[PDB]
RNA sequence: AGUCGAUCCUAAGGGUCGGGGGAACCCCGACAGAUAGCGCGUUUCGCGCGUACUCCGAAAGGGAAUCGGGUUAAAAUUCCU
RNA sequence: GUUUAACAGCCUGCCCACCCUGGAAACGACUCAGUCGGAGGUAGGGUCCAGCGGCUGGAAGAGCACCGCACGUCGCGUGGUGUCCGGUGCGCCCCCGGCGGCCCUUGAAAAUCCGGAGGACCGAGUGCCGUCCACGCCCGGUCGUACUCAUAACCGCAUCAG
RNA sequence: UAACGUUAUUUUACUUAUUCCGUGAAUCGGAAGCGGGGCACUGCCCCUCUUUUUGGACCCAAGGCUUGCUUGCAGGCCGA
């Protein structure tokens, strides 16, 4: 017991050698870590034209809940249902004589059939993924579709678009139609949808983006901001 | 030719600390250097501290 | 996650050996270094019979590619006799030349006796 | 019609430098938060020749900040400094002869060698031997000192610019005379192939304006154009003024 | 020929990856970069270190180890003792 | 002509370097030259370092010289004696030691080897844990190796006074 | 010499393009705490990051709190 004492460390310049410490911020990052970086940087020093700008303002966090969950009962079939689906007409088919089956009702996907329905008026709903890269696929979407009248959205996850639609990733998604049970949710999410992005695009169509500046040049200039404001009083 | 398997061992060392490295008066002034710069960092904490307690 | 080290080294990842679906040489090669290939035939000169007869030692002319290790072998699988040591040169013709020495228990003498010099 | 001396020393391959003998470079540590915010200890162990240089270096040893191993060390001697001397460097280094300080710790008039140009370049100004810079005034605003250099030029730099304290070792070194051929041969066999000298006007013209004629003479004006080509640039280039004072 | 050399090391330098040029033959050469790997204990997996060439370049530089005596027409610090 | 190899043991201990006692002017010691000493001289006693130093084993059984017997065509046969004791040196070749002069010249790197600072970790009671100690056991690849190296063995058209 | 508009030359602001420097990319920016000073009274503002008689050494955490279960030992926070 009295044989136990503390050996405490004077750490500082020229003091006990330091412990272990976080060097992350100080790490030499491989290239591809260091132009994904510098990427982000650059697109948030620039200034983004309305168009692009218009892809920062996704659906919120609750609203997109609410959304996606809706969309998760609407599925395409995947492979082992398709199968399953089409062994059973098959083995139905001279028996039962091709009996009369309900039209489905499913998410549409994929930018030429969603751009064919938005055109034709058959879309009731449209979801754009906000990070589609080259970014020009889907653009001028939000433009078209307000032109149709179309309510849309703009979500993040390309990734969760397709694992929506049983794919790696999915560029945008649609409804054309909703079950009689979900007519009045649908409405509801249409509406807010609609006055969340539709009745925004005039105003979002003026407004520039990017143009922030680093942490530490902001804390410079708020210091400039500050001297000078305590001058003047 | 120093090799330990071609010379014997008390051929290549010496029997005092830093033996074969360090001479014996060099050893013996590192000894007392140590000692006194102790000595002295000891000194200037406790006079530190007294400054301190008569402040 | 927490680094200590500025310097970024590459993380180790595992690594598979061959498994190929079909081997690329449908069978091993032939042995061409067998015995018979490594020992040519023994020399005949006056300096290889007064070696046998004095230092107990066979004269022979050997491939070119056959080591000590190999002519020793060779040796004790044709005449199943030891070897006390194996000395070799490239003469000037181009062809190896390889004085075998045999152990005390083995008579040179017989050996060549039995080979037919 | 050929290529004249001076132009075929771009090419090199024999009037690079002679290194092999040599040391390697003298420079300051590297800057760090020791020497940035405190002070940093390091002891002088040894004083040598570098060949083809004037000056004496001194070898110092300092303690690694954050690795348990010696940081070794090899600096431009400054007169006064001997084997196991104390030297610090960083800010809060105290003034005396052979320690390195920021600029903006050095009050003017100070005497200092090896000064940093760019902040952490580890010394390039006031090198050789007996030569040395001057503190003259601080910019607080811009965060900015002025030296005189060694040459009389007044330039400013950065206040963050390290440098050490004294004058370089060696001073004196040119005024003995030489008095014969061998001594600067001796001499310029450690630095490069410059030596001996052939003049212009003893070459033919294929290699040299200056070359050719039945008497020895340049013929023309040894002063030439700051944009004269490579091969005629030779004599006094862009001469403002030639002859005595 | 384990003992004499090459072989090993590196010198001036040479040849290169990546990168940068170049219509291309090629040019610069570790300089634009996720290095080779190295130690400890092991259910062969874990832990800890890891600054972009572990390549060529000396039968005079550096460097593991042999001595007498004898022997052939011609070999020996290599053959015999 | 009257010889003694590598290697092993013991002894010795150049010129230096180092250690203990002690405390010096009337200064002393000292080299061819210098130089050294209260930061400890002279003096007394020791330690270490080199050796291509000494003795022993190797090793006299070998080599050499001399004197005999024998086959006398082919015994590479057979036997004895000696190989000992001193001197000398601005001598000659090589190696080493220690000083001094010279430089605006300061006169390589690496492989490799040795030593040291630290002590995480580690063992038992008639056996355990370690052990750079002594002895014993096994193995050691590939290529070059003849000869000339020159008034004829290389180059100069040659067996060329270069 | 200004309301409108054209033209030319200078001064100056930003940093992400670009250029340059250093490093084995090892404490960069802001704030807050431990200590030291004054004020008058409980708050303010002003400063520091621990190392300067010596040719020494310095790494791989002691200690405290808290969990698995009662520790072969092992997992977290402070120390930092
Ligand atoms: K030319
Ligand atoms: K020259
Ligand atoms: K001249
Ligand atoms: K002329
Ligand atoms: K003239
Ligand atoms: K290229
Ligand atoms: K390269
Ligand atoms: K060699
Ligand atoms: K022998
Ligand atoms: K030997
Ligand atoms: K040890
Ligand atoms: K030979
Ligand atoms: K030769
Ligand atoms: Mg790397
Ligand atoms: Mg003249
Ligand atoms: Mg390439
Ligand atoms: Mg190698
Ligand atoms: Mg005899
Ligand atoms: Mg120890
Ligand atoms: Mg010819």
């Amino acid at each position: 017991n009295p044989l136990f004492e503390k050996r405490p460390k004077q750490f500082g310049i020229g003091g006990a050698l330091p412990p272990k410490k976080d060097l992350t911020r100080f790490v030499r990052w491989p290239q591809v870590v260091r132009i994904q970086r510098k990427r982000r940087i650059l697109k948030q020093r620039l200034k983004v034209p309305p168009s692009l700008n218009q892809f920062s303002k996704t659906l919120d966090k609750n609203l997109a809940t609410n959304l996606f969950k809706m969309l998760l009962k609407y599925r395409p079939e995947d492979k082992a249902a398709k199968k399953e689906r089409l062994l059973k007409r098959a083995q139905a088919e001279a028996e039962g004589k091709t009996p009369e089956t309900k039209k489905p009702i499913i998410v549409k996907y994929g930018l030429k059939h969603i751009t064919y329905l938005i055109e034709q008026n058959k879309a009731q709903l449209v979801v754009i993924a906000h990070d589609v890269d080259p970014i020009e696929l889907v653009v001028w979407l939000p433009a078209l579709c307000r032109k149709m009248e179309i309510p849309y959205c703009i979500v993040k996850g390309k990734a969760r678009l397709g694992s929506i639609v049983h794919k790696k990733t999915a560029s945008a998604l649609c409804l054309t139609t909703v079950k009689n049970e979900d007519k009045m949710e649908f409405s509801r999410i249409l509406e807010a949808i609609k006055a969340n992005f539709n009745d925004k695009y005039e105003e979002n169509r003026k407004k520039w983006g990017g143009g922030v500046m680093g942490s530490k040049s902001q804390a410079r200039t708020k210091a400039k901001e500050r001297v000078l404001a305590k001058e003047a009083a | 030719e120093y090799k330990r398997s071609r010379l014997s061992r008390n051929r290549r060392t010496v029997n005092r600390a830093y033996g074969g490295v360090l001479s014996g008066s060099a050893v013996r002034e590192r000894i007392i250097r140590a000692f006194l710069v102790e000595e002295q960092k000891i000194v200037k904490k406790v006079l530190k501290i007294q400054k301190a307690k008569e402040k | 996650k927490i680094r200590t080290k500025v310097t970024f080294h590459r993380p180790k990842t595992l690594k598979k050996d061959r498994n190929p679906k079909y081997p690329r040489i449908s069978a091993p090669g032939r042995n061409k270094l067998d015995q018979y290939g490594i020992l040519k035939y023994p020399l005949t000169t006056e300096s290889a019979m007064k070696k046998i007869e004095d230092n107990n030692t066979l004269v022979f002319i050997v491939d070119i590619k056959a080591d000590k290790k190999k002519i020793k072998d060779a040796v004790k699988k044709m005449y199943d006799i030891q070897t006390k040591k194996v000395n070799t040169l490239i003469r000037p013709d181009g062809t190896k030349k390889a004085y075998v020495r045999l152990t005390p228990d083995y008579d040179a003498l017989d050996v060549a006796n039995k080979i037919g010099i | 019609g050929r290529v004249i001396r001076a132009q075929r020393k771009g090419a090199g391959s024999v009037f690079k430098s002679h290194t092999h003998h040599r040391k390697g470079p003298a420079k300051f540590r590297s800057l760090d938060y020791g020497e940035r915010n405190g002070y940093l200890k390091g002891v002088v162990s040894e004083i040598i020749h570098d060949p083809g240089r004037g000056a004496p270096l001194a070898r110092v040893t300092f303690r690694h900040p954050f690795r348990y191993k010696h940081q070794k060390e090899l600096f431009v001697a400054a007169e006064g400094m001997y084997t196991g001397q104390f030297i610090y460097c960083g800010k809060k280094a105290n003034l005396m002869v052979g320690n390195v300080l920021a600029l903006r710790s050095i009050p003017e008039g100070a005497v200092v060698c090896n000064v940093e140009h760019k902040v952490g370049d580890r010394g390039v100004f006031a090198r050789c031997s007996g030569d040395y810079a001057i503190v003259i005034s601080h910019n607080p605003d811009n965060g900015t000192t002025r030296i005189k250099l060694p040459s009389g030029a007044k330039k400013i730099v950065p206040s963050g610019c390290r440098a050490m304290i004294g004058q370089v070792a060696g001073g004196g070194r040119t005024e003995k005379p030489m008095l014969k051929a061998g001594n600067a041969y001796h001499k310029y066999r450690v630095k490069r192939n410059c030596w001996p000298k052939v003049r212009g006007v003893a070459m033919n013209p294929v290699e040299h304006p200056h070359g050719g004629g039945n008497h020895q003479h340049i013929g023309h004006a040894s002063t030439v154009r700051r944009d004269a080509p490579p091969g005629q640039k030779v004599g006094l280039i862009a001469a403002r003024r030639t002859g005595r004072l």
